[PDB]
């Protein structure tokens, strides 16, 4: 359910320490994480243009 | 030491302890007490904070992290990878392939400027 | 033979649904269409998404942005075809599409979205897109655009690290199929998104984080409050002034014991204010509606009295919190606010049992 849910979150974040030290540690890694495959994509898209991806079929 | 107490006291013309915010960047560049202001000049880079949060989750010290583990905490935690995500993240981070993750590796990886 | 009369258990459902896209939004989209709150079209759900309030952006940008599933992409597509991106420049239309839309998140989303804004762009704009040795490089510009408002204005990049212009400008060099985009387009843009952020309208999400602000303070290795209130489904409700009653069964000062209480759609949250100059509150109990049941009483000691109980199937029956409201009409109209959640919840947990129970 949503309550059972809530519970496991919060024992999770107490599991580490903290829990507002635990969801910040998580949200550092995730944040770095998303940027990281954000600059990587983009040398990737840059890297092949000969696709035309703007004519949409 | 105290060299910033006399660039303060340079633009504290009435000798009250106070500069004002006008010249507030003029003083960095060299009402706010001094308190405040000693606050501001003593007020981390992002390779060392995404350490300190790997070792959150290392809770024995030992510089690396079980995959179902790090698996757990990401899609479960904060901003919730998504699945395919996360096998992204153990495909680089698993250097071994044998399901423990070093993070001291990856952090870099990541960072890579 | 004529439309559904917007009755009370008729609204209930349709704030389920919303709840459920909120939730998942693919199960929230089934169960909209079913029944009969949104055509079963793409462009129907197309417009429903961009038109109606309860729906989280953050949502509606994970639904969109699911490239896998052939519904989604037509949904998104005629997303895109509601918006006339005509005569702006490239930022300027990227900032109207993601106003409506959260565009932020898994790369692989974040990809899809700006690859059918450009799509779009390009159709509305064909003297800019022939300028350019490549239609594609107005795909690439626009993922840049979204990578640099991230960059500019994300505390994870160090000021130091942050791109300034001719980072902006030689990241983008040879982009063309070896050529440059004009170095005053880039200008331009780098200047107008470091005039203005790119910022995602407001939804009930938003609500709820100042909510949270409130309660929390100013604030570090540990920010926020300990309470996880803005998930993407919840929503406030009401906010009630009453006075906690530790015993209904002996008196207590007038006064004493104030409460300030937000009521969301699945959660009863109990804070006391922490100091008024506006205001700001301490946390101090929250409460699952699941099960919970609102009992009125009246004796010598209280005249408006809340007894709230815990009726959980399998378990027993407890005693949550009792209250006394200021006046009738304010008991009356949290109480009623609280029934209707509760009947909500209930509705949408019975939803959930079925679904498990099938699957």
């Amino acid at each position: 359910s949503s309550d059972l849910q809530d519970k496991q979150v919060e024992m999770l974040e107490r599991k580490y320490g903290g829990r507002l030290v635990t969801r910040h540690a998580a949200r550092t890694i995730q944040t770095a994480f998303r940027q990281y495959q954000m600059n990587k994509n983009f040398e990737r898209l840059r890297s092949s243009m000969s696709e035309n991806r703007m004519s949409r079929r | 030491i105290a060299e910033f107490k006399e660039a303060f006291s340079l633009f504290d013309k009435d000798g009250d302890g106070t500069i004002t915010t006008k010249e507030l960047g003029t003083v960095m560049r060299s009402t706010i007490d001094f308190p405040e202001f000693l606050t501001m000049m003593a007020r981390t880079d992002s390779e060392e904070e995404i350490r300190e949060a790997f070792r959150v989750f290392d809770k024995d010290g030992n510089g690396y992290i079980s995959a179902a583990e790090l698996r757990h905490v990401m899609t479960n935690l904060g901003e919730k990878l998504t699945d395919e995500e996360v096998d992204e993240m153990i495909r680089e981070a698993d250097i071994d392939g044998d399901g423990q993750v070093n993070y001291e590796e990856f952090v870099q990886m990541m960072t890579a400027k | 033979e004529f439309a559904f009369s917007n009755d009370v258990i008729r609204k209930r459902h349709y704030r389920i649904g919303l709840n459920l896209f909120n939730k998942k939004p693919e199960k929230g989209v089934q169960y909209l269409i079913e029944r009969g709150f949104v055509p079963d079209t793409p462009v129907g759900v197309a417009h429903f998404l961009l038109q109606r309030k309860g729906l989280s952006r953050q949502m509606i940008g994970e639904f969109l942005g699911n490239r896998q599933k052939q519904f989604n992409r037509d949904v998104l597509d005629c997303v895109v075809d509601e918006m006339d991106f005509s005569t702006m420049e490239l930022d300027e239309a990227l900032r109207k599409f993601q106003a409506h839309i959260r565009v932020q998140g898994e790369a692989q989303k974040v990809e899809r979205l700006i690859e059918a804004f450009s799509q779009r762009y390009c159709i509305c704009n064909p003297g800019v897109v022939r300028q350019f040795r490549n239609p594609d490089t107005i795909f690439i510009l626009a993922f840049a655009i979204i990578l640099l408002n991230t960059d500019m204005y994300s505390p994870n990049v160090k000021p130091e690290r942050k791109m300034k212009l001719e980072d902006f400008i030689k990241n983008l060099r040879g982009v063309d199929d070896g050529e440059d985009i004009p170095r005053e387009m880039l200008m331009g843009i780098y200047e107008r998104i470091r005039k203005r952020e790119l910022k995602t309208n407001e939804d009930h999400v938003s609500q709820v984080q100042k909510v949270e602000k409130l309660i929390v303070g100013k604030k570090s290795l540990h920010p926020g409050l300990g309470c996880v209130l803005s998930l993407p489904h919840r929503r406030l409700v009401c906010y009630c002034r009453l006075f906690e009653v530790p015993d209904p069964n002996k008196p207590q000062k007038l006064g004493l014991h104030q409460r300030e209480i937000f009521l969301f759609n699945d959660l009863l949250v109990v804070t006391k204010i922490f100091q008024k100059k506006s205001v700001t509150y301490s946390f101090r109990q929250s409460f699952s509606l699941y099960g919970m049941q609102v009992l009125l009483f009246e004796n010598q000691y209280y005249p408006n009295g809340i007894r709230l109980t815990s009726s959980v199937p399998g378990a027993d029956i407890k005693v949550l919190i009792n209250f006394n409201a200021p006046n009738p009409q304010d008991r009356k109209k949290f109480t009623d606010d609280l029934r209707e959640s509760i009947a909500e919840v209930q509705e949408m947990e019975k939803h959930r049992i079925e679904s498990e129970l099938e699957k």
